[PDB]
């Protein structure tokens, strides 16, 4: 109970020891910068603490790792298998896809989902016991009391469901937020190892105060295609260099001078890297590794090439790169917008517009804060299922019955008691 | 007590020959009538919502108005607690059902991560996602919001 | 204040043209558009440092010869070895840059390592320049938008 | 311009049908009327 | 804004001479006389 208080209080002072792990990252930022090269070693200021602290302070850091992953552990990991046990389990209720579907190759995240429904200890965290013997009960009439049966199947050593946890950690694998954290607490082992890669920890910077994050969300949702068209422009400075390599055999003389043992970029592969390296960091022209105008009639398609490279390279460039992050960052603002539009005009359960709902002193405002009033149907369907069914009122049990239907319609279809009289 | 300003002092010497007599004068606040209290609180909010029902329902009754203004102070009390929706309860028609809210849920709702996680998916309701079944994973946020504030209390 | 110490010593007493930071009120709407949006570009430019801040210590676990300050290595030259002036060395040189750290760089002579040397660099172009024209200009242009 | 047609394409679809051309205001009434008015009422492929 | 409440001379460029003596009728009879004099000085 000490170490359960203990996560009980990591659960409850987490976030706070993230940004305190960054900040410490931070002071892994001050000391990287007095490094000499002699093998390497630190300089003294007035301060006489560098190598115990630093040393300390890494061991530190790595620790505060290990506790964050404890405590995500204890944090969002059952709100995850919560929601995949629940996934799984109306999909065993309203397919019976195990039984009968039996799913394609794809998403063996999803028939990564069949060797658990083996243990007998398979629906633990979604506290609905219901859903395994109604799927039981529902089915092998039809299709097999059998089926049912192979769907059924200190000193604490082998009295625990070993498969169902083997099962639990390989979804806890896919999350990209664990693995993340997980890696990042390896960064601290490897920093502990080797102090070296340990100030590469600056990635938690990635992952705290959001308008960074949006940044780096108008990079990644885009990504792709912005990864294809760098392929295309690496195409088009493949054929471009091979243009180069048949006609152009001696405008390029790598050495001073040429009498010096200059190289022409004859080789494939050297002439590609070559035209890759020089030309993208460029700086507009490859004037500088071209052989100026001369007077030979070669020279005059040659500067012609030059100048091609220059508008079909510099400009697709840029159309390359900002045109498309300012495009992601004109659909980020329109989808703030869009958000800013939908919470002000028409509600989930209004979707009538704020043409109505103000006749009267600021109704269209309590009606958003009463009338639909989101986290009170979440409290309402709390009071429902604290509540016993004998308990329920006619119209209680029936949203109840309406709810175990997964049927929905006793929602509103957007018309109120407002729309009726009035 | 009558320097709290608020009471009507007959009334206070009423709660005073209420409550206790403890053999000197002794008295603690939670033993008093207040643990009996919270079920005449259950009484009173079911008064309260029946009295705002009688209002929403049939409203404009000078009667009911005054009836309704002498009930002030437990409308005054119980506005954070009741539950108020609407619905079609199998009538074809637009109802409404008036019912209770715990406070214990409120204050893990309280709990501004709940708040974000709400905020990210009115993002993703609005634009990130199929519009396929609105309410619908509205409800699955809401039983994913119920195992996170269970989550939330049982630390 | 800066009329008295203009009085006073008049050097600074030019710097009184912030005047026109507060009359005709277009320039003012540009400036307007710089500075609301500004939090986002700050930390948009820590964020460039902590990557050259990294990408600087990448070059210095690896990569203690391929620069020489002096002329031809021979005069006294200087590897950018220590932490803060191989640290300022890239933030001078790359970000003023012109796209590239071809000057300072080794070219290429034909060593293993200089090949990854020369990815080195292109990761430096690639993603730096285009990140530089991503933090400014589009956030401008949306600022104006 | 070349987002400005792709969202108004995706507006269209979700709007007004080629045939229906009234709205989302009226045909939401009913369980989801409007997703089986597309599915259903006008159902481009099957006037072919 | 607290301190200068403390002055008698509180309220002067707004005109409104009614407020200080509202406020000083308005909750003194529930919170104390004693507390509208300390809020004149
Ligand atoms: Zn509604
Ligand atoms: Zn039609």
């Amino acid at each position: 109970a000490y170490q359960q208080k203990l996560l009980n209080y990591f659960a409850r002072n987490f976030y706070n020891m993230r940004m305190l792990a960054l900040f410490v990252a931070f002071a892994i930022n001050f000391i990287l910068l007095f490094y000499k090269v002699s093998v390497h070693y630190v300089l003294e200021e007035s301060s006489g603490y560098m190598e115990p602290t630093l040393r300390i302070l890494a061991i530190l850091h790595t620790v505060i790792s290990f506790f964050c992953i404890i405590g995500y552990y204890c944090l969002k990991v059952p709100l995850v298998i919560f929601k995949r046990e629940k996934e799984v389990a109306r999909k065993l209720e309203f397919d019976g896809l195990y039984i009968t579907e039996q799913p394609s190759e794809d998403d063996i995240k999803g028939q990564w989902d069949r060797l658990v429904i083996n243990t007998q200890s398979f629906p633990n965290n979604y506290w609905d016991k219901f859903v395994k013997r109604k799927v039981m009960d529902k089915y092998g009439e039809f299709y097999g009391r059998d089926r049912i049966s192979e769907l059924l199947g200190s000193a604490v050593l082998n009295s625990i469901d070993v498969k169902y946890q083997m099962w639990k950690l390989g979804v806890v694998f896919t999350d990209n937020s664990f693995l993340y954290l997980a890696w990042y607490m390896t960064m601290s082992v490897l920093g502990h190892y080797n102090n070296f890669f340990f100030a590469a920890h600056l990635l938690d910077i990635a992952m705290g105060f959001k308008t960074l994050r949006t940044i780096l969300s108008s990079v990644t949702h885009n990504g792709k295609q912005l990864v294809l068209t760098v392929g295309l422009l690496a195409v088009v400075v493949y054929l471009y260099t091979v243009v180069a390599f048949n006609f152009f055999r001696k405008f390029y003389n790598k050495s001073e001078d040429g009498d010096t043992p200059d190289m022409k970029c004859d080789d494939m592969l050297t002439c590609y890297m070559f035209h890759m390296y020089v030309g993208v960091r460029a700086g507009g022209g490859i004037g500088d590794e071209i052989e100026d105008p001369a007077g030979d009639e070669y020279e005059i398609y040659r500067i012609i090439f030059d100048i091609t490279f220059f508008f079909f390279v510099i400009v697709i460039l840029l159309a390359i790169i900002q045109g498309l992050i300012i495009d992601a960052f004109g659909e980020l603002r329109d989808q703030q917008e869009q958000v800013k539009e939908d919470m002000e005009t028409k509600c989930f359960i209004c979707g009538i517009g704020n043409d109505y709902f103000d006749t009267v002193p600021h109704g269209f405002e309590t009606h958003t804060l009463q009338e639909h009033n989101l986290a009170n149907y979440l409290f309402f369907l709390m009071y429902l299922i604290n509540k016993d069914e004998t308990e329920h009122t006619g119209q209680e049990s029936y949203v109840w019955k309406m709810y175990q239907e997964r049927c929905w319609e006793f929602f509103p279809a957007g018309d109120c008691f407002r729309k009726q009289y009035e | 007590m009558e320097s709290h300003k608020h009471y009507t002092q007959s009334e206070t010497e009423f709660l005073l020959s209420c409550a206790e007599t403890d053999e000197n004068e002794t008295l603690d606040y939670e033993e008093f009538v207040k643990r009996f209290h919270e079920p005449a609180k259950d009484i009173g909010f079911n008064v309260a919502v029946l009295l705002t029902n009688l209002s929403e329902h049939m409203p404009n009754d000078t009667r009911l108005q005054t009836f309704l203004e002498l009930a002030e102070s437990v409308l005054n009390y119980f506005q954070p607690f009741l539950g108020r929706i609407e619905i079609m309860g199998s009538a074809k028609r637009i109802e409404r059902v008036y019912f209770e809210i715990s406070e214990s849920s409120r204050t893990q709702w309280e709990k501004p991560q709940v708040k974000e996680s709400k905020r990210q998916f009115i993002f993703d309701v609005v634009n990130e996602g199929g519009e396929k079944e609105k309410m619908e994973l509205f409800v699955n946020f809401c039983e994913d919001t119920i195992f996170e504030m269970q989550l939330a209390a049982q630390i």
